[PDB]
C-alpha cells in the first residue's frame, strides 16, 4: 500500500509497504523515506503508538493516508569524539555505521571535510570502509580526531 | 394573538414574524 | 383579511427560516469539525512532548552514569595518591 | 375548507416548534464550541512543557560531554601512575 | 404541498412534515 505521512516541515520520497510488514519494517521504509534512523523514530496512528512485536493488521494501518509521526531527540547508541583541543562531541551512531559514515557525521558537527579527518580508537588508526562493530566500538566508546597535515 | 414578546431580548415582534427582529431567535425558543 | 393567504405566507416564512437556521448549524458543525481536528493535533503534541520527556530522562540517565564513572575514578586516583605518599 | 385552515395552522405550529428545536440545538452547539476552545487553551501549557523537556535534553548532553572530558583526564592521570608503578615489576 | 423528497438523504417525506423524518433537515435546506 502506497502510504504517505505529514510532518512539521515535509519530506517524502517514493515509499511503499503493506500491513504485513513488522513494526520495525515500517520504520524501515521510513528509513529511506524520512531519513531518520529507526530507533530515533516513534510511529503513531490515530492515537495508538504501535511498538515492535505487533502485526500492522491487528490495528489496521489504513492504506494511502496522511499520518502524523513524532521524532526523538536521541537514538540508542552514542559515541564520543575527542578533538586534540579537548572538546568532546557526541554522535548518534549504529553498529553498522562505517567509519566513513562517522566522518560524515563529524563534518556535520564541526565543518571538517571527511578527507581531512583521521580517527583513532584503542590506540589504532581507523579505516573508512570498516564498521563500528568490526572495531568493537560500543556505546560511549571514545574516538580521537586528528586533522591531516599532508 | 397580536405582537409577541421575545423571551430572550424582550423585543415586541409583529404577529407575522417567526423570528425576533433583533436577536433572530424563534418565538418558541 | 385573507386568513388562508396570511397563514400560507407565514408558513412559507417559517420554512425559509428553517432552511436559514439549518445553514447556520452546518457552519457550526464544520467549526466543531475543525476544532476536533485541532484537538487531535493537541494529542499528537502531547505525544511529542512525552517523547521529549522520555529522551530527556534517557540522556539524564546517561549523564548520571558517566558522572558516577568519573567519581569512581577520582576515588581510585585518591587511593593511588595516599599509597604513593606512603613511600614519601 | 375549514380543514385546510387546520392543515396550515397545524403545519405552521409544527414549523415554529421545529424552529425552537433547531435554535436550542444551535445553543448547545455554541457551548460545545466554547468548551472545545477552552480545551485548546491547554495547548499553551503543552508546548511550554515540550520546550522545557527539549531544553533539558540538550543541557544534559552538554553536561555529559563535559563530564566525559573530565573522566578522560582522570583516566589519563590514573594510567600515568599505574605505568609508573608498573615499571618496578 | 404533497409528499416531498429530502434533498440530503432522499427519504420521501409526507406533506405534513417540515423536517425530514430521518435526517431532520428542513425541506428547503
Ligand atoms: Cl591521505
Ligand atoms: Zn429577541
Ligand atoms: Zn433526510
Amino acid at each position: 500500500m502506497q502510504i504517505f505521512v505529514k510532518t512539521l516541515t515535509g519530506k517524502t520520497i517514493t515509499l511503499e509497504v503493506e500491513p504485513s510488514d513488522t513494526i520495525e519494517n515500517v520504520k524501515a521504509k521510513i528509513q529511506d523515506k524520512e531519513g531518520i534512523p529507526p530507533d530515533q523514530q516513534r510511529l503513531i496512528f490515530a492515537g495508538k503508538q504501535l511498538e515492535d512485536g505487533r502485526t500492522l493488521s491487528d490495528y489496521n494501518i489504513q492504506k494511502e493516508s496522511t499520518l502524523h509521526l513524532v521524532l526523538r531527540l536521541r537514538g540508542g547508541m552514542q559515541i564520543f569524539v575527542k578533538t586534540l583541543t579537548g572538546k568532546t562531541i557526541t554522535l548518534e551512531v549504529e553498529p553498522s555505521d562505517t567509519i566513513e559514515n562517522v566522518k560524515a557525521k563529524i563534518q556535520d558537527k564541526e565543518g571538517i571535510p571527511p578527507d581531512q579527518q583521521r580517527l583513532i580508537f584503542a590506540g589504532k588508526q581507523l579505516e573508512d570502509g570498516r564498521t563500528l562493530s568490526d572495531y568493537n566500538i560500543q556505546k560511549e566508546s571514545t574516538l580521537h580526531l586528528v586533522l591531516r597535515l599532508r | 394573538r397580536g405582537r409577541w414578546a421575545c423571551q430572550s431580548c424582550t423585543f415586541e415582534n409583529e404577529a407575522a414574524a417567526v423570528l425576533c427582529s433583533i436577536c433572530e431567535r424563534p418565538r418558541l425558543a | 383579511r385573507a386568513v388562508l393567504k396570511e397563514l400560507s405566507e407565514k408558513l412559507e416564512l417559517a420554512e425559509k427560516a428553517l432552511a436559514s437556521k439549518q445553514l447556520q448549524m452546518d457552519e457550526m458543525k464544520q467549526t466543531i469539525a475543525k476544532q476536533e481536528e485541532d484537538l487531535e493535533t493537541m494529542t499528537i503534541l502531547r505525544a511529542q512532548m512525552e517523547v521529549y520527556c522520555s529522551d530527556f530522562h534517557a540522556e539524564r540517565a546517561a549523564r548520571e552514569k558517566i558522572h558516577e564513572e568519573k567519581e569512581q575514578l577520582a576515588l581510585q586516583l585518591a587511593v593511588l595518591l595516599k599509597e604513593n605518599d606512603a613511600f614519601e
